[PDB]
C-alpha cells in the first residue's frame, strides 16, 4: 500500500500485528490481521480433566 | 446495592454501543466488562417475588462468552448478544420490584429481599462498575458519612394544609380579624384580614405575621415573592371553626404595608429581606417567618370613602395578603418534586400487585401523611426505594 | 437515521476531546472513528435542499487522516482538524433541515430527502457510532417492536378550549345551571354554578360531571388537584351560544362537597379519590372524570342568609370549582412540552424559508389542530422530524 | 481557565471510576491522565483566598504516582487514592471560591484571583482533559467569536415591574381609562380598563396597547397566550400617582377583542399572531408588542343593561385583559431561570464570608437591579463567575 517502514520499538507493549491493524485502510487484509491479533484456546473441562 | 447497579450500567450499554456495523475498537472494554459479568454469574440460582400477587420466579445462569476476534461487528454478533441481554434484564426488572415493594422498620438501610441480600457477598463484588449516576453517587458519599445533596425543581417540601386563624370574633361574625392560609407543594399564599379597616387601632395599623416550619432544612434556594394572595381575594361563604355555622367573607385589597421576611435557621436569622418583591434567594434555613401589616389609607377620594364607614355595618372587607414560591432548592434527605418521576414508580408497583400495609410507609403512600411525620426511619427506607427505583428506570421505562 | 446521529456524535465528541495539550490516550479511540468516517465519505457526492427558499448547495469530501504519533497535541494538530470539523458540521445542518421540512402520507418513517436516502446504504453503515441519547435510543426500540416511553415535565396534552354548558336556560338568563370550563396545555379548571342554590332541589343537593377523553395514554402521572377554579371567580358577561345576546355571571364561591376524580382505562376505573387534595399519582389513564357536588348549607348566619332568598332575584350566584395540573408524566408517543425545544427548532426553519402547506401538517404548525386530529399518519411523521431536530441541537444551538 | 475544568473533571471521574473490585481495563485511560495531573503539579506552591472573611491557605503538591500493574483493583489501591482526591478537591474548593468573589471593570473576562492567573501558564498546559459541559464549550466557541447558545426554562428576562397609566383622569378619579401590567420574571399580565365602557367612543370600541421591550436578543421560545388577567380581576384601592390620594376600582371582565401579538426584531416584525390563543411559538424577537380593543356588547339582558347606563354614576368598571408567559427559549447570554442554581451559589458564597460592595454588581447581587441595566462589562463578569460555579458544582453539591 506504499507505506513507509514499521520503525518498531524493541519493548513496544503491542506486537506488529497490532499497530498494522489500525493503519491498514483495507477490509480483506486487516480483518485477518484482526483474527491473528486475538486467537487464543479456550480451557474447558471435558470429563473432571 | 452497589452491585446491582453495576448490572444495569452494562446492561445499558451493550444495547448502546453493541450495534451492527461498528468498529471494534469502540466496544473493545465493554466486551471485558461484560464477558466478566457472565463469569461471574454463572452457576448461582436466584428466587424473586412472593409478596402479594407479585409472582415467584426462578432464575440460572447458565451462558457463554463473547466473541473478541471481529474488526467490525456483524448481524451474527449483534443476535448472539440479544438473547443474552434479554434474560439479563428481565432478572433486574424482578430484584428491583422485589426491593421497592419490602420494607423493614429496625434497620431500612440494609437490603430487604432474598436476591438482594445474595448479591452483597465479595465473590459477586467483582462485577462493581462506575458509579456516576446521582443517586448512586450519594449512595456511597453518605455511607461513609460524608455530606451529600440533592437537587430539585419545585419540591414538595410543604404538606397540604388549608385554614385560618381569628384573633377577633363573635358569634354574629361580621366583625374579624385574622389571617387565612393554603400551604400546598412548594408554594405559601397567606392573606390577612380585617373588618373595621383599622379605625380603632392605635395609628391605624393593624399587623400580622405567619410562621411556616419546615421539616428538613433546605440550602441555596431560589424563591419568587409577589404582593397579592390571588386565592383569596372573591367573596366565598366558610365554615367555622367546629363545624357549626358558617360565616361570609367579601373582601376589599389593599396593598401589603412593611413586608419583612425572613429565613431562620435555629431560632437564627440567616437572611432578611424588608420590601422587595421578585426573586430572592435563600442560603441555609428552615423556617420560614412572614410578617405584614395593614395601614388605612389617610387620603381618600369619595368612591373610597364609602366603603369604610365608623359605625358597625361593615360591607366591604379590608384584604392583605402575600405570595412565596420555592423555584429550586438543595436538600440532603430525599424529596418528591415536579421534574422526576420516582415516586410515581414506586406507587405502581404496590398498586399493581395488591400489597399489604407494612409497619413503616403510611396506606396507599399519602405523601401529605408522609412529609407530616417524617421520621428517621422512614428516610431510610425512602432513600433505599427510591435508589431502586432509580436502577431500574435505566433499562425500563 | 441510524448513521445521521453517528455522524453527529463524533463530531460533538471532536470538538470535546481533541483540545490542546491534551494526553494522546484520552483520544486514542476517538481519532480511530474520526479516520473511519473519513475513509467511508470520501470519494462521494451530495446535495441538498431545493425546496421553499432553502438554497441548494453541493457536498463532496476529499479530506486526509489525522495522525496517531504524538504524545500530546500540540496546536499544529488542533488546527489541521478543525478545518475538516467545520466542513462536516456545516454540512449536518443542511442534512438535517432538509429533512425537517419535508413530509409525506404513505409512509412517513421512511426518510424523505435526497441525501439521508443515500446515507442508508450498506457502504455507509460503518460510521455507525454509539446511540444513547433518549431519542436514537426510542427510535431503535420501536423499529423492533419493542416497548418505549418518553418522558415529560408538563406535557401539551390538552387542545385548548374554552366553552360552557348550560343545563337550565331560560331567555331572560337569570336562573342557570351548569359547568364552565378552560383546557389548556396540561391543567384543567372545571366550575359549576347554580343560580338557586338548591333551594328546590331533593335533599338541596346539586350534582356535576365533567369528561375529559385524552388522546394518548399516559402513564405513572403527578397530579396536583386544588379545591377552586380561580379563574371563574370574578364578575364577568358572557356571550349567548349563538353569539345573539350576553349574559351576567356573579358569583359567589362555597367549598366543592364530595368530590371524586377517576382514571379510566378503556371503560375500566383504574384509580380513584374521593376528597383527597394536594398530589396524587395515576398509573396508567386515558380519561379523566371529574366529580363533584353543591350543597345547600343548612346553618346560615344573618350576613350569609341575605344572599340566598326563595324568590326569584338571584343576585349573588352559587359557584364550585376544582383544579387539576399534571406537573410529570411518561408517554409513549412523542408530544410537546416546557422543558424541552423540540417543537420550536421546527416550525423556526419552516417560518424562515417560506415552505408551502403539504399533505400532513397543519398550517403554520398549530399544535392546537395537531393534537387534536393526533392520526396515526401524523405521528410517524412528527416522531421522524422531532428526531432529526433532536440531532441538529448537538452541534447547533 | 481552562485547565480549571479539566482538574474537576478527572476528579470527579475518579471517584466514579474507580471503586473496588473493578477491572483495570475499565480505568487504565483515567489513571494515565490522573498520574499526569500529579507529575504536572508537583514541586508548585499556591495561596488562595484575603478578601472579606474568607480565610488565607497555601498549598503545597508533593505525591506520589498510581500503580499501574493490577488486574482487579482492591481495597489497598482504593484506599491509597482516597487520600490523593481528598487533597485536590479541597485545592478546587478554594480556587472557584476565590474566582467567584472577585470582580473588575475594565477586563472582567480574565482571571482575577492569584491562583488562577498562576494556572494559566503554558506549564500548566498538559493538564487539559475534554471540554464537554454546557458552560465550557460556550466558553471555548465564545473566545473565537462563533455562535454561542444557553437553553433556559423559564428564563428571569423581565426585571420586576408593576405600575399602571391613566389616559383619561380627573381628581375626583370616577371616570378613568387606562392599562395595568406586572412584569415579573417570565410573565406578563396587562389588563385594560374603561369606566364608560365605550359609550361615547367611536363605533364604542377603545383601543388598547402595552410594549415591553427586552434586554437580549431571545431565538426559538415557546409562549402561552391565555385571555385572561386573573390578578386584575378583584376590587381593589390603588393609590394615586405622586401618593397623595387613593383611588377605588371595581371591575367586571369582558373578553378581550380583536387580539394581536406582535414580536419585534430591530422594528421589523417577525411573527405575528391575530386571535389565536394556546402555544405559540417565536423564531427571533427582542420586543413584544400586545395589542387588544374592548368593545362594547350590541345587545344586552336585563341583568345585563343594569350594569352599564348612560349617566354619570359607574359602579361597575369594565375590564379587558391578557396573560403571557415564556415557557423555555435560547439565548445567547447568561441569565438566570428556574431550572439551575448557578445565582444561587454565587450570592450564598459573597453572603457567607461577608463580602464589602465592589464596583461592578449591585449591592447583595440583587437580579432586579442587574437585568434593568444590564450592561456589557456586567455582561463579561457575569459569565465569568457563572461558569466558575459550574465547575464548583461537579465536586461539592
Ligand atoms: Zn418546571
Amino acid at each position: 500500500f506504499g507505506m513507509q517502514r514499521m520503525h518498531y520499538r524493541n519493548g513496544d507493549p503491542q506486537t506488529p500485528f497490532q499497530i498494522a491493524e489500525q493503519q491498514i485502510q483495507n477490509f480483506q487484509v486487516a480483518n485477518w490481521l484482526h483474527f491473528v491479533n486475538y486467537n487464543q484456546f479456550r480451557q474447558v473441562v471435558i470429563d473432571g480433566v | 446495592m452497589d452491585v446491582l447497579y453495576s448490572l444495569s450500567k452494562t446492561l445499558k450499554d451493550a444495547r448502546d454501543k453493541i450495534v451492527e456495523g461498528t468498529l471494534y475498537s469502540n466496544v473493545s472494554d465493554l466486551i471485558q466488562q461484560f464477558n466478566q459479568m457472565i463469569i461471574t454469574m454463572n452457576g448461582n440460582e436466584f428466587q424473586t417475588g412472593g409478596i402479594g400477587n407479585l409472582p415467584i420466579r426462578n432464575w440460572n445462569f447458565n451462558f457463554g462468552l463473547l466473541g473478541t476476534t471481529l474488526l467490525n461487528l456483524d448481524a451474527n454478533y449483534v443476535e448472539t448478544a440479544r438473547n443474552t441481554i434479554d434474560y439479563f434484564v428481565d432478572f433486574v426488572d424482578n430484584v428491583c420490584m422485589d426491593e421497592m415493594v419490602r420494607e423493614s422498620q429496625r434497620n431500612g438501610i440494609a437490603p430487604q429481599s432474598d436476591s438482594l441480600r445474595k448479591l452483597s457477598a465479595i465473590k459477586f463484588k467483582r462485577i462493581n462498575f462506575d458509579n456516576s449516576s446521582e443517586y448512586i453517587e450519594n449512595w456511597n458519599l453518605q455511607n461513609r458519612r460524608q455530606r451529600t445533596g440533592f437537587t430539585f425543581h419545585k419540591p414538595n417540601i410543604f404538606p397540604y394544609s388549608a385554614s385560618f386563624t381569628l384573633n377577633r370574633s363573635q358569634p354574629a361574625h361580621d366583625n374579624l380579624m385574622g389571617t387565612m392560609w393554603l400551604n400546598a407543594g412548594s408554594e405559601i399564599q397567606v392573606a390577612g384580614f380585617d373588618y373595621s379597616c383599622a379605625i380603632n387601632a392605635p395609628a391605624n395599623i393593624q399587623q400580622f405575621e405567619h410562621i411556616v416550619p419546615l421539616r428538613r432544612v433546605l440550602t441555596t434556594a431560589t424563591i419568587t415573592l409577589l404582593p397579592d394572595a390571588e386565592r383569596f381575594s372573591f367573596p366565598r361563604v366558610i365554615n367555622s371553626a367546629d363545624g357549626a355555622t358558617t360565616w361570609f367573607f367579601n373582601p376589599v385589597i389593599l396593598r401589603p404595608n412593611n413586608v419583612e421576611v425572613e429565613f431562620l435557621l435555629n431560632g437564627q436569622i440567616i437572611n432578611t429581606y424588608q420590601a422587595r418583591f421578585g426573586t430572592i434567594v435563600a442560603r441555609n434555613f428552615d423556617t420560614i417567618r412572614l410578617s405584614f401589616q395593614l395601614m388605612r389609607p389617610p387620603n381618600m377620594t369619595p368612591a373610597v370613602a364609602v366603603l369604610f364607614p365608623n359605625a358597625q355595618p361593615f360591607e366591604h372587607h379590608a384584604t392583605v395578603g402575600l405570595t412565596l414560591r420555592i423555584e429550586s432548592a438543595v436538600c440532603e434527605s430525599v424529596l418528591a418534586d415536579a421534574s422526576e418521576t420516582l415516586l410515581a414508580n414506586v406507587t405502581s408497583v404496590r398498586q399493581e400487585y395488591a400489597i399489604p400495609v407494612g409497619p413503616v410507609f403510611p396506606p396507599g403512600m399519602n405523601w401529605t401523611d408522609l412529609i407530616t411525620n417524617y421520621s428517621p426511619s422512614r428516610e431510610d427506607n425512602l432513600q433505599r426505594v427510591f435508589t431502586v427505583a432509580s436502577i431500574r428506570s435505566m433499562l425500563i421505562k
